[PDB]
């Protein structure tokens, strides 16, 4: 249990101040923050039961302690915290939706597949999904929003069957974004956010709507011609539509 | 309190590291 | 305990086997295989201890049942999973990197920072890695290894301080993707593998190198003319260097 | 000089826009008096950057509150093509003007004449 | 009354079920789905008193038997059937327009007209509001919605008049397209639908808007220069304005 | 029942075919 | 065995999930 005690140590004193500055200030400022911070962490740890309410109220005093140091920035203007966890939620949706088509274009490429034509499609996805997930960031960038990027989600699925379950997958996956992009909208109109919603709904739903028409539309193809029921209707999409 | 999602986030965190 | 116990009983039947066909095949040997499955664990349950032994005992089995049905490439060529393990090692950092220079060209478009050629670069970066990565994934395609994509792990620093912190960071994270492909490379000479760490060696080390000592120059430049001591001189290398 | 012409300009033109979108739609405009700024020393260059800065915020708010008056009033049109076609520029130069801000404030404006010329013959030039 | 009774007997099997295949399955599920339609349509023949009653019933034993055999569309997210509905008066609003228009510009081009301007002119709109006919039914084919063709009415007044009439029949007539369009938007904004009424505010009420403006345009023009007064302003504003 | 425009269809056709 | 790393990824799975 020391190196657990050592790192909740360590990350405290970078979780409440950021960093100093040895040129522009002095030094002592940050010898004291860090024992003060050792002083309340033994406070706390003489004034304890067990273990996990001791580290919940150290959270909360984490917490408390950020509410004060927060700085906001000049150009935010109207914006709650909801639509900023809405934000970060439609980040996180974005980039495991990057790693999924990343996962897939990695997928058919292969040489048990030889299919490049889906993969440059999934690969081209990909892309746009990532520019996609880049404006989103600037744009809440530049209204003035903390972006907190966590970790990203792998697949549940790492071997995708054939086609067809691979395109019902990027089918449901679209339909999830949409859903998302649904509740962000209804969010920002509630907490009264007309801009944001708005440049969701036009720059955003517009190609959300056209990659599940294709989705669709690929979907109806593999079913129709026999997929993955033959190998043949496979090679012929890949020959024909993608190629 | 729970009005921010850090609070879940650190909440997970050290459910996720401390047993 | 019944929600993990029903995702654990859900998650063998696509570990073990990974997806039927019905047009193909029939149906009865899904079935068979799931009761089998449901057998075995219900005779790992019944002799069983505690919790942990179990769950242990059931992750061996999988693995034993999963080292049959592997299928091996027709391409594979003198390849040991050692190589595999340290590629896919490499991959995870590639995307760790990927991550961390994308963060850091979020972070400096922001309004508080106000350095566009800061942020434009960090994005070219980012873009070379994404490419690096893409191009490791589709050479280990085309050998015929394995790729097993896991979580993508967050900076440990979310708020880069200023620009000099961000650059030594950078120089750190490069220096580590150095020694990572110089171990993998130390493991293909003594694994036989002459063809990977040459090509490592030649269309990778050098990008590292020359990023490296750009990295070392712009900290250079950073300590001399004075960062983050005084905003003139960020301002001057934004407007100079990166501009 | 010339950065706040093109403002100037580009303020001019949103204004026509908005008198011809009012004229095409049949209300009716009546154009009066003009205010003055009640700064008539616009003091150095950060000064300048923070008033056009909070003129850039009412604009906004007075956006927002016209948006908000259509959607209350029915009028789906007037909002949607304010917070299309207007709102996206108010925001660039919001982040534009908060950006210079910063950069004044990051160098060493007015405390020094330096950071003014470089910024003039950098950012502007 | 025997070829009302036969028109009725010969469309209930094609209302109820599309069309079979020969070559796919067999034969006989069509012979056994008419038989079942004829034991229902004589067991509701012999437990009926009028006329208006019994047929009330066979449509609504019809509509309860299409109830379970729709087959909703995979693309299908977030749309109620008070959204199609609207969507498919629009159409017909649309369709009816088209027609008025083209109807204007077969009139003018007449030899006791002599307007080829104004024929053009209205030969244009005529193809902008098919176009957006056409735009609008694929945007709710890509949404998954059924489009139910109906009858297209025919203008009301088949002499109009000479111009001004025209104009202002013209102008009625899109004030009453942008009247539908508004309770179409407020009808998804009702039934939380923010992608189509964004899409229909954002891609078709600046045309209305434009054309209703050009309209009234047209209608001052006319009545300060003295039309139908004179045949003059006709033909000046023929050679001029639309010229 | 009358959720649907087919409904109303339906019923005008019926009654402007039968008397 | 211990020879592949899905060895230790299973492992930590398992670990993160059960208590």
């Amino acid at each position: 249990t020391q190196d657990l005690r050592s790192h909740l140590v360590h990350k405290l004193v970078q979780a409440i101040f950021p960093c100093p500055d040895p040129c522009a200030l002095k030094d002592r400022r940050m010898e004291n923050l860090v024992a003060y911070a050792k002083k309340v962490e033994g406070d706390m740890y003489e004034s304890a039961n067990s273990r996990d309410e001791y580290y919940h109220l150290l959270a909360e005093k984490i917490y408390k302690i950020q509410k004060e140091l927060e700085e906001k920035s000049q150009v935010r203007q109207n914006y709650h915290q909801d639509a900023e966890a809405a934000i970060n939620r439609q980040i996180n949706l974005e980039l495991y939706a990057s790693y999924v088509y990343l996962s897939m274009s990695c997928y058919f490429d292969r040489d048990d597949v030889a299919l490049k034509n889906f993969a440059k499609y999934f690969l081209h996805q990909s892309h746009e999904e990532r520019e996609h997930a880049e404006k989103l960031m600037k744009l809440q960038n530049q209204r003035g929003g903390r972006i907190f990027l966590q970790d990203i989600k792998k697949p549940d699925r790492d071997d995708w069957c054939s086609g067809l379950n691979a395109m019902e997958s990027a089918l449901h996956l679209e339909k999830s974004v949409n859903q998302s992009l649904l509740e962000l909208h209804k969010l920002a109109t509630d907490k009264n956010d007309p801009h944001l919603c708005d440049f969701i709904e036009t720059y955003y739903l517009s190609e959300q709507v056209k990659s599940i028409k294709e989705l669709g539309d690929h979907v109806t193809n593999l079913r129709k011609m026999g997929a993955p029921c033959a190998g043949m209707a496979e090679y012929l999409f890949d020959k024909h539509t993608l190629g | 309190l729970s009005r921010r999602p850090s609070y879940r986030k650190i909440l997970n965190d050290l459910s996720s590291d401390a047993p």
